[PDB]
RNA sequence: GAGGGACAAGUGGCGUUCAGCCACCCGAGAUUGAGCAAUAACAGGUCUGUGAUGCCCUUAGAUGUCCGGGGCUGCACGCGCGCUACACUGACUGGCUCAGCGUGUGCCUACCCUACGCCGGCAGGCGCGGGUAACCCGUUGAACCCCAUUCGUGAUGGGGAUCGGGGAUUGCAAUUAUUCCCCAUGAACGAGGAAUUCCCAGUAAGUGCGGGUCAUAAGCUUGCGUUGAUUAAGUCCCUGCCCU
């Protein structure tokens, strides 16, 4: 029936924002080109800053880890800790 | 915490009035002296009476 | 590493729309496919679980829909299915999105024809297994 | 005979640059320890809470809100990640910026009521340094929690961001926001 | 030197023990576990395909630990928390069919000896197998 | 030459049999490196990481615990080692070194030699816990 | 051959134990110890009231059942010789060969 | 607009409708040994160094 | 032949004590009733009634 | 089981010789939690506790006691104690790892606790064994927690309410109430306005187990354990009570 609630707080971040499921061509190219410029390779910053999901972000970070460009410092449950040498 | 009962202070005053030369400044000796010279069923009451007896000794011997 | 495959939205059984998050969690979006049945159909279809829903062969999609429309040919015994023995046919089968609502309407229609009190409480705005209705079941 | 250290740290030359918070932060050599998960029995005496290490205090204030109420292994793990994130962000030692955050993360004087049974005025009076440390840790953990609420960022990540934006005078952290919220009322009722 | 499964870390041990059981093919899996079997009383199916080998390896470790357990004993060894939704949770046991399955499979592959006063216990052949696998896991760790 | 020193955490008891040897810590047959929480692999190492290595190489200790909780067993092992060294330095080595190593342990922490008089209180017949009560009802 | 003294009151338990050890020291029998069993306790919680007025205030009744065991290996004639003892009714005697 | 520091000499007593502040006659470190009485809410001992923001204040409540 | 537990035989004996004591204070209300003492003996079960008027 | 051990004792300050507070040490403890708890009231509740009872009604077409159904559950609504969630400090999967009270049989009138093997996916069945108990369940291999994977801010895989089909168990009988398991349908709920409840250290809270009714049987209650906070240690402003 009718809807009743004692609060009114609308206007969230972005309107059911879309996010990249699979990596694109130019987007993943930009990822691989400017990813050495970062200081802390963390999946949350890679996901939110560069319009990536967490799954594709962790997949790209493990792919670059297998490539050997970014050294893992201490991997754990939810705090993946990666750092570029020099 | 040491706001002890009138019967505790009264028993200690009876001890210090009857037997004064038997008592000193050491609690571990005054407790055994009070158990030789009196009958107290409760060990906490023994410790409390003997402690206030030591306090009365420190008060009388000083002033 | 699967750069880009031109597949976002599929059309399954004239009503359902497949998602894009996973294959085993986009088949979940079909009404009639819940939590475990999607992973069972995936294990019968032998698809890599890491792959998305938009990275999959259309022939393999037809194979998945074949497993949907007839699961009892290969495997998946009678207990795992939704539509059990009481059909008026005895057909051990899995329901479709269009078929499940039709079977529910047939259930409610024969309950109305019997005039059983379960069908009567469903015909009214009541609860069948809602044993307390003082506070429960408002508006 | 080795030096006391949290992880692979040193815990040396980390000094409080001012006074009015000395001898209440346990950063020095006489109160150093390996893990924050210590024998925390610091609630019987009135003033034995000040000898607690501030990293253990940060874990204890981090564990809140029912679903995370307890779990010292989890919150010591979060602070262990957060110190490493702070270190990987441009060096700038995490114990040192934690001391700087306790110095510059909140109150100097706060508003409260006085007697006379009259008009509610909320006059700003000076606040104890113990309560400054308490409310600073409270504002830091509250800001980290409701900054990491509903995003991909972790508790350790937003706690590290909170400590960095509170040590640096950038006014982009919730501790500095409620610091401003207190001193504007303090300047009003001064 | 002296290598023991108590000395070796477990999550390096069982992760290789599943592979060294796949190398020998020491698993029977008749029809229903060929098809699908869920967890204790839960929602989903386990993810990584070698979970039967993982159950057999955990069974082997627990029969190394406690000699004399059985079906319901190992069922309560596994156990778990059963979230019932609105109604609060309790402790639910595992399953009996996988327990008798893994016991019958390892007895047929000569790794479980029956106790005349109890149930499962370690065989000397399975003892040698687990000790040499712990030795090569510790060697791969120290290498 | 063998001294058995005991535990005494809240509901955790660690029997530590110490004897002269070549360097061993046996925790129910499982060595020092396998601490059951990964986070607390610095707090139980405090007789190792602070006191020295020749002391470890001189004294063999085996520890068996029948405790109740994880943190309780960790502190029971910690207290049992830190008391077992003190008791072995009572029974075999001189007091001139025993008092020095005991002062080091005490000035590091009191709980390394002093037990903790903390047990959980009884649940009250009025409220849900030991101090709390249920919610009232006014108008 | 063992004898179990199952008792209701611990003071009469210790009295009959002291009497039994005092009567068993002088004979040429290897008298084993009066093994202290853990005390059994039957706690019962009660509403305190026939009608429910007031706070949830509960009676908490208890018992303290004590138990001791001794081992006296002897032939049945010596067992029947030891058996005849006048005892307080708070203690019950059982034998097991 | 200076910012001064002050360590506590003596503590008079707690004050307020709740008893939440504390009349503290603190002292002046940066200047000569002058005496004002301040309200310091929260726990305080003799010797607690405290940051002041105005030195022209007043003992508030009698 | 038959046996029960120690945790139940004592409470059965106590219910027997209360049953006998309160039934004797029901029916022996005429003379002065004080209490009862029962000795557990497998040969002769002795029950001692302590009464004020023993007549 | 007995005895010891802690008494604000020792020091310094605050206080009138005082009564007593504060900091430290030695110490396990500078004191834990309960029971009992006066003089005297409420015209508080209970005759639905009785073979405790005064007065009134009935006693043969019964207001006695049985038998067979329905009912206390019934719904436009408001209120109270609670449980589950509104998630990423998280949900799922797998591995690892730790307990404490206490209960249990042929009953002074009906009855369990459960190991082992096989079958079934599961709820369960079958055969066999121990326990009237520190012996057998049981070295109560609990949950929470810890490690690895997946999920990625989407009312999403959180939430599981409602609802259909089937399969097991007690009970003589389960459908307009049992209970448990599988499949499927997948709502509100985005941290809650006015107001309001409890709480000072192994304490609140998270979390599981045991007893009570039980046959089926806890979301209640009583107790036990695991992890374990923040901030006061002050006051008469709000409320209630006491004294003069
Ligand atoms: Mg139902
Ligand atoms: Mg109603
Ligand atoms: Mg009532
Ligand atoms: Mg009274
Ligand atoms: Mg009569
Ligand atoms: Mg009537
Ligand atoms: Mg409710
Ligand atoms: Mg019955
Ligand atoms: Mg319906
Ligand atoms: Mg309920
Ligand atoms: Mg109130």
């Amino acid at each position: 029936g009718k809807a009743k609630k004692k609060k009114w707080s609308k206007g969230k971040v972005r309107d059911k924002l879309n996010n990249l499921v699979l990596f694109d061509k130019a987007t993943y190219d930009k990822l691989c080109k400017e990813v050495p410029n970062y200081k802390l390779i963390t999946p949350a910053v890679v996901s939110e800053r560069l319009k990536i999901r967490g799954s594709l972000a962790r997949a790209a970070l493990q792919e670059l880890l297998s490539k050997g460009l970014i050294k893992l410092v201490s991997k754990h449950r939810a705090q993946v800790i990666y750092t570029r040498n020099t | 915490g040491r706001v002890r009962t009138k019967t505790v202070k009264k028993a200690a005053r009876v001890i210090i009035e009857k037997y004064y030369t038997r008592l000193g400044n050491d609690f571990h000796t005054n407790k055994r002296v009070c158990e030789e010279i009196a009958i107290i069923p409760s060990k906490k009451l023994r410790n409390k009476i003997a402690g206030y007896v030591t306090h009365l000794m420190k008060r009388i011997q000083r002033g | 590493v699967i750069p880009e495959k031109f597949q976002h939205i599929l059309r399954v059984l004239n009503t359902n729309i497949d998602g894009r998050r996973k294959i085993a969690f986009a088949i979940t979006a079909i009404k009639g496919v819940g939590r475990r049945y999607a992973h069972v159909v995936l294990r019968k279809a032998d698809i890599d679980l890491t792959k998305r829903a938009g990275e999959l062969t259309e022939d393999e999609v037809e194979r998945v829909i074949t497993i949907m429309q007839n699961p009892r040919q290969y495997k998946i015994p009678d207990w795992f299915l939704n539509r059990q023995k009481d059909v008026k046919d005895g057909k051990y089968s899995q329901v479709l999105a269009n078929g499940l609502d039709n079977k529910l309407r047939e259930d409610l229609e024969r309950l109305k024809k019997i005039r059983a009190h379960r069908g009567l409480r469903h015909f009214w705005g009541l609860r069948v297994r809602g044993q307390h209705t003082k506070t429960t079941g408002r508006r | 005979p080795d030096i006391k250290l949290f992880g692979k740290w040193s815990t040396d030359d980390v000094q409080i640059n001012d006074i009015s918070l000395q001898d209440y932060i346990a950063v020095k050599e006489k109160y150093a320890k390996y893990l924050p998960h210590s024998a925390g029995r610091y609630a019987a005496k009135r003033f034995r809470k000040a000898q607690c290490p501030i990293v253990e205090r940060l874990t204890n204030s981090m564990m809140m809100h029912g679903r995370n109420n307890g779990k010292k292994l989890m919150t010591v793990r979060i602070v262990k990640h957060a110190f490493e994130i702070i270190h990987l962000l441009t060096g700038e030692n995490p114990l040192q910026v934690l001391v700087n955050a306790i110095i510059n993360s909140g109150p100097r004087e706060d508003s409260t009521r006085i007697g006379r049974a009259g008009t509610v005025r909320r006059q700003a009076v000076d606040v104890s340094p113990l309560r400054r440390v308490n409310q600073a840790i409270w504002l830091l953990c509250t800001g980290a929690r409701e900054a990491a609420f509903r995003n991909i960022k972790t508790i350790a990540e937003c706690l590290a961001d909170e400590l960095i934006n509170a040590a640096k005078g950038s006014s982009n952290s919730y501790a500095i926001k409620k610091k401003d919220e207190l001193e504007r009322v303090a300047k009003s009722n001064r | 030197p002296g290598v023991t499964v108590k000395d070796v870390n477990q999550q390096e041990f069982v992760r290789a023990l599943a592979a060294f059981l796949k190398k020998s093919g020491k698993l029977k899996v008749p029809e229903w576990v060929d098809t699908v079997k869920l967890a204790k009383h839960k929602e989903l199916a386990p993810y990584d395909e070698n979970w039967f080998y993982t159950r057999a390896a955990s069974t082997a470790r627990h029969l190394y630990l406690r000699g004399g357990a059985g079906v319901g004993s190992m069922t309560k060894i596994y156990g778990g928390r059963q979230r019932n939704g609105v109604m609060p949770s309790h402790f639910s046991r595992g399953s009996k069919s996988v327990a008798r399955r893994v016991l019958q499979a390892l007895e047929g592959l000569k790794m479980v000896e029956k106790d005349q006063d109890g149930g499962r216990k370690l065989t000397p052949q399975g003892q040698r197998d687990l000790d040499r696998i712990a030795g090569q896991v510790a060697a791969a760790n120290k290498k | 030459q063998s001294v058995q020193v005991f535990g005494r955490k809240k509901t955790a008891t660690a029997v530590a049999h110490c004897k002269r040897g070549n360097g061993l810590i046996k925790v129910n047959g499982r060595p020092l490196e396998m601490i059951e929480p990964r986070t607390l692999q610095y707090k139980l190492l405090e007789p190792v990481l602070l006191l020295g290595k020749e002391r470890f190489a001189g004294v063999d200790i085996r520890v068996r615990v029948k405790g109740g909780g994880h943190v309780a067993q960790i502190y029971a092992i910690r207290q049992s080692i830190s008391k077992a060294l003190v008791a072995y330095y009572q029974k075999y080595v001189d007091e001139a070194s025993k008092k020095e190593i005991k002062d080091i342990l005490i000035q590091y922490d009191r709980t390394l030699l002093v037990a903790d008089p903390r047990r959980c209180e009884s649940k009250k017949f009025g409220g849900p816990g030991a101090r709390a009560r249920y919610q009232k009802s006014y108008r | 051959i063992r004898i179990t003294l199952t008792s209701r009151n611990v003071k009469s338990l210790e009295k009959v134990c002291a009497d039994l050890i005092r009567g068993a020291k002088e004979k040429n029998l290897k008298v084993k110890g009066p093994v202290r069993m853990p005390t059994k306790t039957l706690r019962i919680t009660t509403r305190k009231t026939p009608c429910g007025e007031g706070s949830k205030t509960w009676d908490r009744f208890q018992m303290r059942i004590h138990k001791r065991l001794i081992d006296l290996h002897s032939p049945s004639e010596i067992v029947k010789q030891i058996t005849s003892i006048s005892i307080e009714p708070g203690v019950e005697v059982e034998v097991t060969i | 607009q200076p910012i001064k520091l002050a360590r506590v000499t003596k503590v008079l007593g707690r004050t307020g409708s709740q008893g939440q502040c504390t009349q503290v006659r603190v002292e002046f470190m940066d200047d000569t040994s002058r005496s004002i009485i301040r309200n310091v809410k929260g726990p305080v001992r003799e010797g607690d160094v405290l940051t002041l923001l105005e030195s022209e204040r007043e003992a508030r409540r009698l | 032949a038959v046996q029960i537990s120690k945790k139940r035989k004592f409470v059965a004996d106590g219910i027997f004590k209360a049953e006998l004591n309160e039934f004797l204070t029901r029916e022996l209300a005429e003379d002065g009733y004080s209490g009862v003492e029962v000795r557990v003996t497998p040969t002769r079960t002795e029950i001692i009634i302590l009464a004020t008027r023993t007549q």
